[PDB]
């Protein structure tokens, strides 16, 4: 868990 | 009648003096604008949050691709972000796996792209000479 | 502070009416310009000879990458050329394996890229509706 | 059918 793959828009 | 355009491209962004950056949680760095596509009219940039965006991402750097401007109502694009380590190779790559729908002013990206302590740990070679080199490969749907 | 650059790019180029593009623009055909580098400052194009210009290449289509504008002294790049068939796949790919040295006005590529007899035969799927679609991927050495 | 060699203009 050094990186998380979830993609989101600018929030 | 012949026409052509750039449909896929990689942008290399280097942020100098990454340690001594003034930004805290929720503050942004924008890259310069880069172009692609018919008539060079797709305009893009990168948005990083060095010390995270919000509470969920306080321990992370957040990384986004922004569509600044475009002529039609949308651009569908896949994207991939990576880091250039000191041994000269791409690491820590993460891709959108499918295409995302971009409108002018919309970004898509990874709020939790990488942990700040991983990035700052000098056994990972990700900050040679305190320079952070990011890569963004963008592939536009035709 | 920070600075960035497009360092790899893929250009897709479509020549309509391939059978008589020699009739419409003669022996050479340059594409429109596409851009890379520091503040979109390298400008490139493709250069096609639909029939090769000597006795060894007369039976071939010749395909080159041209550096048209360069504020810099030089640039080193690797390239790859391929054809987009009607099914949508890349085919017939050939790559420079090493980088070559470009300056303003210089080109590099394949004098014998593909046989005109194979290409013009439309059962092969490379000229849907007499349109040829070329793909050129470029990677500029840093 | 295709030749791999690389030349200038």
């Amino acid at each position: 868990p050094e990186q998380d793959s979830a993609v989101t828009s600018g929030e | 009648m012949a026409s052509g355009k750039v449909v896929k491209f990689s942008y290399m962004w280097t942020i100098n003096n990454f340690s001594f950056c003034r930004e805290e949680m929720g503050e942004v760095i924008k890259s310069s604008t880069f172009s692609s596509g018919a008539n060079d009219k797709l305009k893009w940039c990168l948005r990083v949050n060095p010390k995270g965006l919000d509470e969920e991402s306080k321990d992370y750097l957040s990384l986004y691709l922004l569509l600044v401007s475009c002529p039609k109502s949308e651009v569908r694009a896949k994207f991939k972000f990576s880091i250039l380590n000191a041994k000269g190779e791409e690491t820590k790559a993460m891709e959108s796996q499918r295409a995302y729908r971009f409108v002018q002013g919309k970004d898509w990206g990874f709020k939790k792209f990488i942990r700040r302590d991983f990035l700052l740990d000098e056994a990972n070679g990700l900050l040679p000479d305190d320079k952070l080199t990011l890569f963004c490969e963008v592939s536009v749907v035709q």
